[PDB]
């Protein structure tokens, strides 16, 4: 650990924005649409839409972990806390040369495969009080998630069920303890942030999260269920991540497409009920890849040497 | 703990000057683990130059940092109007870090001389059970001055306070209140009450008076 | 772009304990950020308080089992925070305590050097004012008659009081002194201003006083 204090802000970190920008092109060479759309205005209003047509290779996009080394002249800082709000003044910081193997997940509405909290579940806002924040949460025990081209995936709706709680529980205790708390699926918005969208094989896939965010500080949901199906489906056509503007990627084609991942983590997004009584409400949320990064690098950030 | 003694407390200057503030450490520093700040009134003070010499990201260039022996100083360049305001040094060499005592830098001028007026307590005070005696000097420069108060020729003692204001905008001058407060009771008893101020543009210590009941 | 954003001013009794925040806007991580918390009494110099580095915190001599120093990171609805708690509040605790942030990435930068650091980044502040008073509205007097004239303002608690002349419409040659604080712990503060004696029984003088903490609003015309 290094003797000093310093002061982070992983909602400003810079490392977010540099990976952000890799993983696009992480992008750009490995999943390329056979068409891909994207807005072009001088300002007047009109708007001609560029269009792109290129080869359109099926590869099963697998995501390998990344590290990211300072340089030189460079030196990357941790912060270290069972409990680090990512935003303000860290005590046991300490200089390390790469930050842990961080496997770039895209996914909207639940973070895959990412970085698990030691202690327990953290959640982590720019700004709770701001109902436009999203709220990244940090699940100190994932729970596994497996999709299929078949159509769906199955999550343990017992896992499920606790998460929520432990989760529902993290919420008050920052909101309000005397405050309900519900969940609600996706308020609307586009297929990409409504849905628990994600890519596995290269597929785009579109499952449907109204069984994970619809959850009432009182009932519950496990009548003849062990396990929680989520009606997912792949689509070819969609809106890019990468930049505003649509893009159509080739059907699927491999026998089989399957993924297991860790839900180590969510977006969540409560609404703002303009003071209302205590009955906060929160759905899925994200779609800006880079508060996945920063759920990463909300304990990091690189320095120039002295 | 280092300590840094700053020099001097105080320095006028003008717009386009060269300014030097100077800090001795109590012990020598190898590493030059040395960094200055600005602060302006009401505001947090920033970074200026860290590490003896570097300066920090978007830090004017005419501001620099030097070193001899125990000394570092901060050099000035070219003053500017948001340049005045108070500076302090640091070291981070040894735990805990430790500031000097700070240097004010503010606005050179011609000597002026404060208009001295005295108000006795209004008659809507004295009504409450209290009484304030308000001595004031207006416009002058530099801010140093000594104002005295007498009762009945008494020399007053601890039963006063003043109030100087931030050196103004437009005519660089300092304007300056003080209070004597007594109980009804005795301000009742005496009769003549004084306000005596020294000042360099006064050739002669000014004193300005009143019988109460005038 | 870093901008550390502090809770509000306290106004707290002596023997209690109060605990101050800062939003760190633009920082990643504490992971990679040091917090630094620094002090400023009244008319006086900086001092060093305690610090939170690598996750790891402590305190100065001075503060040393009498200060609780945390930090957090979050994300979404918050951005990172660090927090300063106090406790047995006496009135030499009275001050501007600034939170600051150092980024420790990159070891050879020279902003720090083995736990000691210079500090890049520096919230607005907030004061902490230790006091046993309870809030209080002023009374206003005149300070009657080139003239001199003005107010008296005296006796409340806390800060601030505001004052304008003649509804806004006379801001030349008017001076506003910064309160004072009295042996009675209230406050008390005059304002001023200088006239041409002609227009003395020609033109009317009023000072208007606001104090926002008692709900206190008067308006008080200067007559000789
Ligand atoms: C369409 O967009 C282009 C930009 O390449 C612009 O110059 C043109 O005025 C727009 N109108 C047309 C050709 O539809
Ligand atoms: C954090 O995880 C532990 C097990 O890893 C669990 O027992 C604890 O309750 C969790 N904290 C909560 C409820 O968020
Ligand atoms: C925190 O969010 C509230 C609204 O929820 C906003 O008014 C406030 O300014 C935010 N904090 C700051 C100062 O950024
Ligand atoms: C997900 O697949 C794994 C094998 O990768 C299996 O062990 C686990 O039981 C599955 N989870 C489900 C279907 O709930
Ligand atoms: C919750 O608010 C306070 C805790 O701050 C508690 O004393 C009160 O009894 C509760 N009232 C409500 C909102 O049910
Ligand atoms: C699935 O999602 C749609 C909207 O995306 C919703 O209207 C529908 O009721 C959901 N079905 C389930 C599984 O409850
Ligand atoms: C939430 O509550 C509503 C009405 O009380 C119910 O219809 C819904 O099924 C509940 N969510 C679940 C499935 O837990
Ligand atoms: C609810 O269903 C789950 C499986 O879906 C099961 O493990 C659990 O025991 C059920 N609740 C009870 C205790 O009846
Ligand atoms: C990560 O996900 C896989 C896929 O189900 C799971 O089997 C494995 O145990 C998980 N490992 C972690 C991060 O605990
Ligand atoms: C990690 O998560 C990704 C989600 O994109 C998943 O495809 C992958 O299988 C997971 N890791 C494993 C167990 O292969
Ligand atoms: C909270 O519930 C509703 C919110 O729509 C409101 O009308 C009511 O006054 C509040 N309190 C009650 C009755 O639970
Ligand atoms: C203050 O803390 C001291 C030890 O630092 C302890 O003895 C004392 O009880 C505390 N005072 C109060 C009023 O809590
Ligand atoms: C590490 O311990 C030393 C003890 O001499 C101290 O100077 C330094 O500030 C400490 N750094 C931390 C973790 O704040
Ligand atoms: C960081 O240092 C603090 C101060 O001694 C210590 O309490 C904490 O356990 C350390 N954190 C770790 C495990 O790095």
């Amino acid at each position: 650990l290094e003797n000093v204090t310093e002061n982070f802000n992983m909602w400003k970190n810079n490392m977010v924005e540099q990976m952000h920008e890799d993983i696009i092109s992480l992008w750009d060479q490995s999943l390329k649409p056979c068409v891909k759309l994207t807005p072009l205005c001088v300002g007047a209003g009109s708007c001609n839409t560029s269009v792109i047509t290129q080869a359109c290779p099926k590869v099963s996009f697998e995501p390998i972990p990344i590290h990211y080394c300072a340089p030189a002249g460079f030196a990357i800082l941790k912060c270290n806390d069972k409990k680090f709000n990512g935003t303000g003044p860290c005590t046991n910081v300490s200089t390390v040369q790469c930050t842990h193997g961080i496997r770039p997940v895209v996914s909207t509405q639940l973070l895959l495969n990412g970085s698990l909290a030691e202690e327990e579940i953290v959640i982590r806002s720019e700004n709770f009080t701001n109902n436009a924040k999203t709220i990244i949460v940090q699940l100190n025990e994932s729970v596994v998630i497996n999709c299929t081209g078949a159509g769906h995936c199955n999550l343990s709706k017992t896992q499920w069920e606790n998460t929520l709680e432990q989760i529902a529980i993290k919420l008050k205790e920052q909101f309000g303890n005397n405050k309900t708390i519900i969940f609600n699926p996706s308020s609307g918005g586009d297929p990409e942030i409504v849905t628990h969208s994600f890519n596995c094989g290269g597929e785009f896939f579109y499952c449907n999260s109204t069984q994970l965010f619809t959850w009432n500080d009182t009932r519950k949901l496990n009548n003849t269920g062990r396990n929680i199906t989520l009606p997912c489906r792949i689509k070819q056509i969609i809106n890019m991540w990468q930049e505003v503007g649509k893009a159509m990627y080739a059907p699927p084609i491999r026998g089989q497409i399957r993924c297991s991942s860790n839900i180590t983590g969510l977006l969540l997004t409560r609404d703002g009920g303009k003071d209302t009584n205590g009955t906060e409400i929160f759905r899925p949320g994200g779609g800006d890849m880079r508060d996945n990064w920063r759920s990463e690098l909300y304990k990091y950030k690189v320095v120039k040497i002295e | 703990d280092i300590q840094m003694t700053q020099s001097p407390s105080t320095l006028s200057a003008s717009i386009g000057d060269t300014v030097r503030i100077s800090c001795r450490a109590s012990q020598s520093i190898t590493g030059n683990w040395v960094a200055w700040y600005q602060q302006r009134p009401g505001k947090a003070p920033r970074l200026l130059i860290y590490r003896g010499a570097a300066l920090l990201g978007g830090v004017p260039s005419r501001f620099s940092g030097s070193a001899a022996g125990t000394d570092f100083t901060l050099t000035i360049g070219n003053l500017q109007a948001e340049d005045f305001g108070t500076f302090y040094c640091q070291q981070y060499d040894t735990y805990p870090g430790t500031f000097g005592q700070g240097t004010k830098v503010e606005v050179k001028r011609t000597v002026a001389a404060p208009s001295v007026f005295i108000f006795p307590p209004s008659d809507e005070q004295l009504k409450s059970g209290t009484a304030s005696v308000v001595c004031l000097l207006n416009n002058f420069y530099p801010r140093e001055a000594k104002v005295q108060w007498k009762v009945d020729n008494a020399l007053q003692s601890g039963n006063s306070q003043e109030s100087v204001t931030e050196q103004d905008s437009k005519d660089s001058t300092y304007s300056l209140s003080s209070t004597l407060t007594l109980s009804k009771a005795d301000y009742e008893k005496h009769k003549v009450y004084a306000c005596e101020v020294t000042h360099q543009g006064l050739s002669s210590p000014v004193t300005k008076s009143f019988n109460r009941g005038e | 772009q870093i901008h550390l954003v502090q809770s509000g001013t306290e106004v707290k009794k002596p023997g209690s304990s109060v605990t101050v925040s800062c939003k760190a806007y633009g920082v990643n991580t504490f992971g990679l950020y040091a917090v630094n918390w620094v002090r400023q009494a009244p008319g006086q110099s900086l001092e060093y308080i305690g610090q939170i580095w690598r996750w790891k915190s402590s305190a100065s001599h001075h503060f040393r089992g009498r200060v609780l120093i945390s930090a957090v990171d979050l994300t979404g609805s918050s951005p990172p925070i660090s927090s300063l708690e106090i406790k047995n509040l006496t009135s030499d605790d009275t001050a501007v305590y600034f939170c600051t942030t150092t980024s420790t990435y990159d070891k050879w930068s020279g902003l720090h050097h083995d736990g000691v650091m210079a500090f890049s980044s520096w919230g607005q502040g907030t004061l902490i004012s230790v006091s046993a008073a309870s809030t209080k509205g002023p009374s206003v007097f005149p300070l009657a008659p080139t003239a001199a004239l003005g107010c008296l303002v005296k006796d409340y608690f806390p800060e601030p009081v505001t004052v304008s002349w003649n509804s806004g419409a006379l801001t030349s040659g008017v001076h506003t002194f910064p309160a004072v604080l009295q042996s009675s712990g209230l406050y008390s503060l005059s304002s001023v201003v200088t006239v041409p004696s002609s227009s003395l029984g020609t033109q009317t003088y009023i000072c208007n006083v606001n104090h926002k903490p008692s709900n206190t609003k008067v308006d008080k015309r200067v007559e000789p």
